[PDB]
């Protein structure tokens, strides 16, 4: 049917920099999305979901 | 308590209800389409007869 | 399970005011190590990870989302537990 297909170009991505890097050096346990997992728990602490 | 654990532990129990109530409310429209087939099968005779 | 975490000691909590021979009393400590000028295991870094939060989604399906609701005549009573014997007459 078709000979062309749009395929994404950017290949990653994971960034250990930020507050995630502190948990790696200090705690030895590190969640990949902890930059914003700790964010959403604070608004889920507030009003109905 | 007044701690942050107490505000967090409610969400483990409150969202436990919200996942659990949807099962029971979701069960009933299944039970409509369930009990409709069991009556229609007892109404319906096969083709060749 | 590593010992005292080296990245924590890189930014100290509060400074000590007394330097004493440490190896005199050991058993007032919990975990202890003697480091000759720079030891070999001081540069160890290990960690673990949790990757992803994946859940099911309960398919909330109304009965009118289905089209077997053609073959039904659905009217709801506010009270059916008070009815004993209902019936409908048919005339042809």
């Amino acid at each position: 049917e078709d000979t062309e297909a749009d395929v994404p170009v950017t290949y990653g991505e994971m960034v250990l920099n930020g507050a995630n890097l502190v948990t790696a050096l200090v705690m030895g346990k590190a969640v990949r999305s902890l930059d914003d997992v700790g964010r959403h728990l604070l608004e889920m602490q507030e009003e109905q979901l | 308590d007044g701690t942050g654990i107490s505000a967090h532990r409610q969400l483990r129990a409150i969202q436990q209800l919200a996942r659990n109530v949807q099962a029971v409310l979701g069960a009933f429209e299944r039970g409509t389409a369930d009990q409709m087939l069991h009556v229609l099968l007892e109404k319906a005779p096969p083709l060749a007869l | 399970p590593p010992g005292y975490r080296y990245a924590a000691a890189m930014v100290p909590t509060g400074s000590l005011l007394s330097t004493i021979e440490v190896a005199s009393h050991r058993r007032l400590f919990d975990f202890f190590s003697r480091v000759r000028s720079d030891a070999n295991s001081l540069y160890d870094v290990e960690f673990d990870a949790l990757l992803g939060s994946y859940c099911n989604t309960l398919s909330l399906v109304r009965f009118l989302e289905l089209g077997l609701s053609v073959a039904c005549v659905c009217t709801k009573f506010p009270e059916l537990a008070y009815m004993n014997e209902g019936r409908v007459q048919f005339e042809v």
